[PDB]
């Protein structure tokens, strides 16, 4: 039995930071090999791939952030069983959260979907920046309605990041 | 969705048997267009596969992109794949609406047989494919 | 790669010509991040789809198609023709860093396709190696 999972979420969020962290602490034995398509400066340009166990197996992807990728985002989205959004805290990157937001919830409709459709958890991420926005914050911007599970994370440190994980994990398995 | 087991899974498997050997690829597989490994076989003469789900995730996002790329251009679909190194190359085609069939194979296996057997391999598949819906 | 003033208005000429000599719709310049360095388009044909979309895609594949080729241990694939019905791409490498993409449809001969594609990524290739 396999599910799908992605880390959706606007440029630089911190998409692959989290499966990066998933992999490093995942025991051998309960994990396949990461895949990345990322650009020399890593940049994520196709996606991110990381298969383990939680038969049942998870395979984690991560999309493009940049606004200029959705072609190739929305290809990820395919078939998607449970949805991560990784919200960035910085203040001048809240409008990218709710532009991400907005496009994650476009390119779900053309598949027939709408965000009820798919089980969804918010990370806010980078909580260790100085300036970072408060929580809610964040929140009010990606999700005014408070519909979704929100974690907060510093996944450059592992905080938040298996929690999330199995928040969404959770709520897939819930779904059948 | 498709989810394979039981008869299927092993009509499946009879498939990527009967496709190897009528073929000489190392490697067959049928994958979702999901990029999930659905069953695959291995010919018992050919070295261990690379990771068989690095090939099949990125072989499902190559054909994303080229049927996305179809789509642009007012296509339903291009043809079947073959994707040609030096040495080695790659078989895709379709196995109906959901899902791949993929041969690995070497110098050693003739390209006539593959493509020919591989088309088969794609329609037998499909059919298989629609009585696990 | 950023292609700008001669070594531009020379890309340029070599799509222009390619178009010309095969009959395709539109050709263009890429890198390999999918960003279009320079294009053109036939007079005769029709608007094209988003280009933008167009060369995003081409990248994301090529990039997938690169890290197929690797994992068989091969170098790279060869060029691609990708045919339908009626429409069609060939898509081939310019040097490292660029991609070659023709669009063509069922007037433009394939093998004259294959041939002047295969001509014009070798001068872009020149082209951009040369505006470095
Ligand atoms: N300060 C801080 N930086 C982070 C955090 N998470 C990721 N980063 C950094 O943000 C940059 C982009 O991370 P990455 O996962 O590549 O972004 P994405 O894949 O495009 O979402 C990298 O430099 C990461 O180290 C965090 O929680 N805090
Ligand atoms: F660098 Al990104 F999604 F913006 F991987
Ligand atoms: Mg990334
Ligand atoms: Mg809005
Ligand atoms: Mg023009």
């Amino acid at each position: 039995i396999n599910f799908k999972i992605v880390y959706y979420g606007p440029g630089l969020s911190g998409k692959t930071t989290n499966l990066k962290w998933i992999y490093s602490k995942v025991p051998e034995g309960r994990k396949g090999e990461m895949v990345s398509l990322a650009t020399e400066d890593e940049r994520t340009l196709f996606f991110d791939f990381l298969p383990l166990d939680i038969k049942t197996r998870f395979h984690l992807y991560t999309v493009p952030g940049q606004v200029f990728y959705n072609a190739s985002r929305k290809l990820i989205l395919r078939g998607v069983d449970g949805i991560v959004f990784v919200a960035d805290s910085a203040p001048n990157r809240l409008r990218a959260n709710a532009e991400s937001m907005r496009n994650m919830r476009e390119n779900l409709a053309e598949y027939g979907l709408t965000l009820d459709d798919v089980p969804i958890v918010i990370q806010v991420n980078k909580r260790d920046l100085p300036d970072a926005l408060p929580v809610e914050m964040v929140r009010a911007v990606v999700d005014p309605e408070g519909k979704f599970p929100v974690l907060e994370a510093v996944a450059t440190e592992g905080k938040g990041v298996f929690e999330t994980l199995k928040e969404v994990s959770r709520l897939v398995l819930a779904r059948v | 969705s498709l989810v394979l087991y039981g008869a299927p899974y092993a009509a499946a498997v009879e498939v990527l048997e009967e496709t190897l050997r009528e073929t000489g690829a190392r490697y067959a597989l049928l994958i979702d267009r999901k990029g999930f490994v659905l069953a695959h076989k291995e010919a018992l003469w050919a070295p261990k596969p690379p990771p068989l789900d690095t090939l099949a995730t990125l072989v499902a996002s190559n054909a994303a992109a080229t049927q996305a790329l179809a789509k642009l251009l007012g296509e339903a679909r291009f043809q079947e794949e073959v994707h040609q190194g030096e040495r080695m190359g790659l078989y895709v085609d379709e196995a109906g609406e959901h899902a791949l069939l993929v041969l690995v194979f070497d110098e050693t296996a003739p390209l006539g047989k593959v493509k020919l057997h591989g088309k088969a391999a794609a329609a037998a598949l499909a059919a298989i494919a629609e009585e696990a819906l």
